């Protein structure tokens, strides 16, 4: 007698259990909304404790100018990250190009920049309809006259009087000394560069801290009596998953042996008790007579 | 005081589960028979007994048990964080009307932030009247509240007979809250009997906290001379204190999975043996 | 790509669920992009031949 190998069945298909989608982040409220931050005072929006969103791309703002900046949007379910400030404002179309890094114009110079080493999401579309007011709208204010510049992540809500060429201003506004609040036409006669576009920005931690945001989990439905290559929450292996009677207490959600191999589960989603037996990893010997003139083996 | 917790501590970290056998794991359990501080809400009417307002700060170590002796109900949350400011984030616990409205909104921790519950006389039921806990920026990174709104008062006088028990502990963030309710009738001190302590969240917010204190009501009726925190005679309930230390305990599975009985492995001799032997019971030798 | 080989494939990449046909656009923009080179630019940005 002797012995080749094992017979290691190959596993039938793959199957992943996660549990129901419970949570979710409302990004398409937060797309659209009857009145919006001014450019000036950004709105700093804290998203966590979320399920992200990547449905798809023409969504309810449509997406007109989109790009994730240090971060694939493929993966963006799958990507595993924490910590999401929506840093939003309105802006006009041709101040969109003031996006990428180190881009300068007027919301760089006195509203909003970002800085060069981004690992977000930048989202500009055409408010040709949230924000287009018929008879336009100057409520989005923008600070034009300013001493200094603004550095990113740094939002300004004071009105301080500009000072020109050092000349005293005692409140009062006129030659060289104007006020540092300016009003943007956006009306919906204008061009498609001067139409109203809004811009929701995605910037995220990379695993500083315990990772309270985390993309959705599909759940591929269980198949017994085979050798599935099963991917559960918290383990991956290859077993035949069967009804059990092992009363899983509600709180306990694994199962094991004396000797530490995980072979009982509980259903991420419903509640079912399914125990893991092994697949086949039976020795393959073989028997026979001899090697020569008779040739007959088993 | 000082009292001899005697089998109390004993929880499942891992949510695995084992049928009839036993398993040596090391956690930051509670050492047994361990000093206990015991504090007593208790409202001593006495001309020369003074209002026993045990509300200290107690320190936030390594993880905390805590056991709530409780039948009138007043003892309510717990205070979490390091420098229990409005600056440094913290977390805060309450429980109004069955409500768990946990929140990293690090409000103001003055010596008054509590709860106060008051007869009142439009509803003939004691009504919450006090919320004097929040005042300061909220600036919250996490809010989870579950709202189902009842109320299980049944206050008695005379003698004790539901014990809470809540361990709270914190691994990289991950703020794992473990709870027990139970039916008792020991009105003395512990009973000396052994209860598991199922987990009921792992908050995940990852806030940095070194501070715990024990949130209660402070109002009362109008039958009651004066006012909340100058008369107050009906706080009738108890609670004791114990601090987890790292060490490896052996715990006694059943065929169900409930933990029916633990043993310490730095205790005692015998306590070393059956830890050592992975055994609940050993023979001469 | 595997080690050992070189791709030249002209063909615009596809994304966004939308068979782009040489038309750059959204979700559809020219696989080999150009490097962002400024001459003498910072030392993250200068070519080297390699
Ligand atoms: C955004 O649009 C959706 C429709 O998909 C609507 O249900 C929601 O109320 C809108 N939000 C606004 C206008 O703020
Ligand atoms: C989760 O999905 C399962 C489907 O297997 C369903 O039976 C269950 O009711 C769902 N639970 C929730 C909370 O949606
Ligand atoms: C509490 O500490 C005191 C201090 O010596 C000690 O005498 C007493 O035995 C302790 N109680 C315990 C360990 O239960
Ligand atoms: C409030 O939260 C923000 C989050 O961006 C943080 O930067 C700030 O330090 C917090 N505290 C105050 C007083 O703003
Ligand atoms: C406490 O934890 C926080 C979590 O971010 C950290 O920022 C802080 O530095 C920690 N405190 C000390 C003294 O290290
Ligand atoms: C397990 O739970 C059942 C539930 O009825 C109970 O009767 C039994 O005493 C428990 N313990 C054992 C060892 O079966």
């Amino acid at each position: 007698i002797y012995q080749t190998s094992n017979f290691r069945v190959q596993p039938t298909e793959s199957i992943v259990r996660f549990p129901n989608i419970t949570n979710l982040c409302p990004f398409g409220e937060v797309f659209n909304a009857t009145r919006f931050a001014s450019v000036y005072a950004w709105n700093r929006k804290r998203i966590s404790n979320c399920v992200a969103d990547y449905s798809v791309l023409y969504n309810s703002a449509s997406f007109s100018t989109f790009k994730c900046y240090g971060v694939s949007p493929t993966k963006l379910n799958d990507l595993c990250f924490t910590n999401v400030y929506a840093d939003s404002f309105v802006i006009r179309g041709d101040e969109v190009r003031q996006i990428a890094p180190g881009q300068t114009g007027k919301i760089a110079d006195y509203n909003y920049k970002l800085p060069d080493d981004f690992t977000g999401c930048v989202i500009a579309w055409n408010s040709n309809n949230l924000d287009s007011k018929v008879g336009g709208n100057y409520n989005y204010l923008y600070r034009l006259f300013r001493k200094s510049n603004l550095k990113p992540f740094e939002r300004d809500i004071s009105t301080e009087i500009y000072q020109a060429g050092s000349t005293p201003c005692n409140g009062v506004e006129g030659f060289n000394c104007y006020f540092p609040l300016q009003s943007y036409g956006f009306q919906p006669t204008n061009g498609v560069g001067y139409q109203p576009y809004r811009v929701v920005v995605l910037s995220f931690e990379l695993l500083h801290a315990p990772a309270t945001v985390c993309g959705p989990k599909k759940s591929t439905n269980l198949v017994k009596n085979k050798c599935v290559n099963f991917n559960f929450n918290g383990l991956t292996g290859t077993g035949v998953l069967t009804e059990s009677n092992k009363k899983f207490l509600p709180f306990q959600q694994f199962g094991r042996d004396i000797a530490d191999t995980t072979d009982a589960v509980r259903d991420p989603q419903t509640l079912e008790i399914l125990d893991i037996t092994p697949c086949s990893f039976g020795g393959v010997s073989v028997i026979t007579p001899g090697t020569n003139t008779s040739n007959q083996v088993a | 005081a000082y009292t001899n917790s005697f089998t109390r501590g004993v929880y499942y970290p891992d949510k695995v589960f084992r049928s009839s056998v036993l398993h040596s794991t090391q956690d930051l359990f509670l050492p047994f028979f361990s000093n206990v501080t015991w504090f007593h809400a208790i409202h001593v009417s006495g001309t020369n007994g003074t209002k026993r307002f045990d509300n200290p700060v107690l320190p936030f170590n390594d993880g905390v048990y805590f056991a709530s002796t409780e039948k009138s109900n007043i003892i309510r949350g717990w205070i979490f964080g390091t420098t229990l400011d409005s600056k440094t984030q913290s977390l805060l616990i309450v429980n109004n009307a069955t409500n768990v409205v946990i929140k990293v909104c690090e409000f103001q921790f003055c010596n008054d932030p509590f709860l106060g519950v008051y007869y009142h006389k439009n509803n003939k039921s004691w009504m919450e009247s006090e919320f004097r806990v929040y005042s300061s920026a909220n600036n919250c990174t996490f809010e989870y509240v579950s709202q189902p709104f009842l109320m299980d008062l049944e206050g008695k006088q005379g003698n004790f007979k539901n014990l809470r028990e809540f361990v709270f502990k914190n691994i990289d963030g991950y703020f794992k809250i473990y709870s027990k309710h139970t039916p008792i009738n020991l009105v003395r001190d512990l009973p000396q009997g052994f209860s598991a302590l199922e987990p009921l969240v792992d908050l995940p917010i990852g806030i940095n906290i070194t501070r715990f204190q024990t949130l209660l009501a402070l109002h009362r009726s109008y039958l009651t001379p004066g006012d909340s925190s100058s008369g107050w005679t009906a706080g009738a309930a108890a609670y004791y204190v114990g601090y987890l230390q790292p060490r490896t305990f052996l715990l006694k599975y059943n065929e169900n999975g409930t933990i029916t009985d633990a043993v310490d492995c730095a205790l005692d001799p015998l306590s070393e043996t059956k830890c050592t032997l992975k055994s609940f019971t050993v023979e001469k030798g």
